RNA sequence: GGGGCUGAUUCUGGAUUCGACGGGAUUUGCGAAACCCAAGGUGCAUGCCGAGGGGCGGUUGGCCUCGUAAAAAGCCGCAAAAAAUAGUCGC
RNA sequence: CGCGGGGUGGAGCAGCCUGGUAGCUCGUCGGGCUCAUAACCCGAAGGUCGUCGGUUCAAAUCCGGCCCCCGCAACCA
RNA sequence: UUGAGCCUUGAUGUGUAGGAUAGGUGGGAGGCUUUGAAGUGUGGACGCCAGUCUGCAUGGAGCCGACCUUGAAAUACCACC
RNA sequence: CCAGGGCUACACACGUGCUACAAUGGCGCAUACAAAGAGAAGCGACCUCGCGAGAGCAAGCGGACCUCAUAAAGUGCGUCGUAGUCCGGAUUGGAGUCUGCAACUCGACUCCAUGAAGUCGGAAUCGCUAGUAAUCGUGGAUCAGAAUGCCACGGUGAAUAC
């Protein structure tokens, strides 16, 4: 649909466990960049210190230049639009030395950014190896088993 | 029928249709019955017309809904334009009796919408 | 398990008369500990019925667990590459077993007046298969007979 | 250098970022700041002079204080101000 | 300009004709289903038949219209 | 061969009643039967498979029409078809 | 060393508990059955009074005698008739009890009033194959007082393991 650039490598270092659709705030290039005009989402975390959850890492410059006067960076700290409901449960389960949340797609809700944010749990390189593993372990399993009726 | 404050029951025990009212409970109410001379089992239907009356004067003696409904708002302005302990408690949603506020007593402060 | 090849619990005659039948719908009721309330009502569900579908005590059930008694259950015995679930005839100490949790369960359902009452009308629908026992019954074959064979 | 095209999905009127955030208003609990009335308490106090201000200095153009002069509180730089303030990977 | 037909559940297709007693599946929800989902299995839902009149015991049917989708050769102001 | 065209001809059509595979319209109560019947063994036709159409021979000599419940009525017989 | 406060703060996350969401139940009445235990600057009957928590009075006991201590589920009867109800009792106001010099922070409570959340808990997860899970009670340690925690005991009682 309406999808913009995803974070699909996130899911690979990452196994984000609840996610959300917070909208984003943002400037008024940012809006015309962002249906076309090579928006990037990698690397993308959060910044929280009392209701203040930026979207960190979102790499979009403008493609038409509309920026006059005052500086215009691609790259800033865009205010996410949360609930009280999400904001106060973020003081607890995000600050657990690994726990963060992170972007996983950027998308449209009819003509309004909003955008599929998830708390990620972060995957050390030990267990990284099981699931690469364990995804071939799945498909290999049944092989064996398909050679029962050969 | 309808006694003093509204009252208004439908068929249950004498005691516990007089539980319907703000102010008296079922315990309270026996008491209440006791002067009236009635059944605890029997039903509005079959409570008398005779009787029926006679229960109007007998929750008037106990302060009930009609006036003890602002009770407590006194009791809170003992507290809360007064600047009392509890009423500080009183005012944001936290408990009073000394409940442990770090976990606990999430319906003092209401529902877990947030 | 691996090796523990035990027998099972042997099953003590009710205490109204010699059933290993009606005696395990007292053991099956039986909630904190309390037999004896369990006692009262397993009884109560027959005897109505019995001034129900005018049969006796023991009739009234034995024809009834007949339609509830399932042929063959698909077990899920999948080993993670296909979510195959190969079916397993069961068992005849498991034959009974499986249709007798599944009305008595059924009496936890549709609970009006009490668990007496709740029995008795979970049983006669059941002993003609038109209940929740049948509903059961032939839903596990929906996904037994549609899985045949396999090895 | 000139001309044309395009310039947030409506591309010709009815934008309703589902959100803490910035703003106003309403209801609501009432406070010398969200107020005045000397009246209820209530006789010997107030203001300007003099007068010093936590640990240091200063401090409201004015203060917890002083019956004619050296001690006591809010606050400013000083000082108990914390840090891999998402992850993940290394010698 | 006047020749060829069809318009019917949210959708796409039939019953109409050889009159009377409207369905199908796609999209839906209901369940099963399941380390998990799904494959797949069934449960249910929907338009009085484009519209308006007439004929007819009986109109979704048939006939009169009207409207729509078009297709068509026309097209020398 | 393949289709169309028409001749000849059977087949061919139970909203709901209702014994009826009764089409419409319509002339009609005697047709008809041993120039071999009711109704058989059934073949095939058949079909909303309701039950008729229905060859032959045994059967062998009667059956249906107004008649009856039906909105309607009777292929007892037919005419346009 | 001292007095007061704090370790009881809460927009928040998580672990472990008790309580349910009822009619095998709730309520009211009647009624029967154990062991672990503990006690003297303690256990404290009985009786009296208070609706009671408890107070007054006060025996016996450093113990198979005295006391804590009436066991509950169970059974029977009455009552309720599928609701967030006669469920659950949180929150909360008023009046009292004991502990201790003292209970505001901050105790356990009792009496009355209030009446909620919650109508069966996704993804995920544990416990165990027997007197087990489950349930109902009881005592003890700690302690001036103060546990749904810890330890110990008793009652009822499974299912299934191909």
């Amino acid at each position: 649909s309406a999808t913009i650039a995803l974070n699909k490598r996130a899911r690979h270092e990452y196994f984000i466990e609840e996610e959300f659709e917070a909208g984003l705030a943002l400037q008024g290039w940012e809006v015309k960049s962002l249906r076309a005009g090579k928006a990037n989402i990698s690397d993308s975390y959060v910044l929280l210190r009392d209701g203040e959850a930026f979207l960190f890492g979102a790499n979009i410059t403008p493609m038409a230049v509309a920026s006059t006067h005052v500086v215009c960076d691609p790259t800033r700290t865009r205010k996410l639009l949360l609930n009280q409901r999400e904001l106060d449960s973020l003081y607890g389960r995000v600050n657990r030395e690994g726990y963060t949340v992170v972007a996983l797609s950027l998308y449209w809700k009819n003509a309004w950014c909003k955008v599929k944010i998830g708390v990620a749990k972060g995957k050390k390189q030990h267990d990284k190896r099981s699931d690469i593993k364990e995804r071939e372990w799945q498909v290999d399993k049944a092989r064996i088993m398909k050679n029962a009726h050969r | 029928a309808r006694i003093a404050g509204i009252n208004i029951p439908d068929h249950k025990h004498a005691v516990i249709a007089l539980t319907s009212i703000y102010g008296v409970g079922k315990t309270r109410s026996k008491a209440i019955l006791a002067a009236a001379g009635i059944a605890e089992d029997v039903k509005i239907s079959e409570l008398s017309e005779g009787q029926i009356d006679t229960l109007r004067d007998e929750v008037a003696k106990f302060v009930v809904e009609g006036d003890l409904r602002r009770e407590i708002s006194m009791s809170i302005k003992r507290l809360m334009d007064l600047g009392c302990y509890r009423g500080l408690r009183h005012r944001r949603g936290l408990p009073v009796r000394g409940q442990r506020t770090k976990t606990n007593a999430r319906t003092r402060k209401g529902p877990r919408k947030p | 398990p691996r090796r523990r090849v035990i027998g099972q619990r042997k099953i003590l005659p009710d205490p109204k008369f010699g059933s290993e039948l009606l005696a395990k719908f007292v053991n099956i009721l039986m909630v904190d500990g309390k037999k004896s309330t369990a006692e009262s009502i397993v009884y109560s569900a027959l005897e109505t019925l019995a001034q129900r579908s005018g049969k006796s005590e023991l009739e009234a059930f034995e024809v009834a667990l007949e339609n509830v008694r399932p042929t063959v259950e698909v077990k899920s015995r999948r080993v993670g590459g296909s979510t195959y679930q190969v079916p397993v005839e069961v068992r005849p100490v498991r034959r009974n077993a499986l249709a007798m949790r599944w009305i008595v369960e059924a009496a936890r359902k549709r609970g009006d007046k009490s668990m007496a009452l709740r029995l008795a009308n979970e049983l006669s629908d059941a002993a003609e298969n038109k209940g929740t026992a049948v509903k059961k019954r032939e839903d596990v074959h929906r996904m037994a007979e549609a899985n045949k064979a396999f090895a």
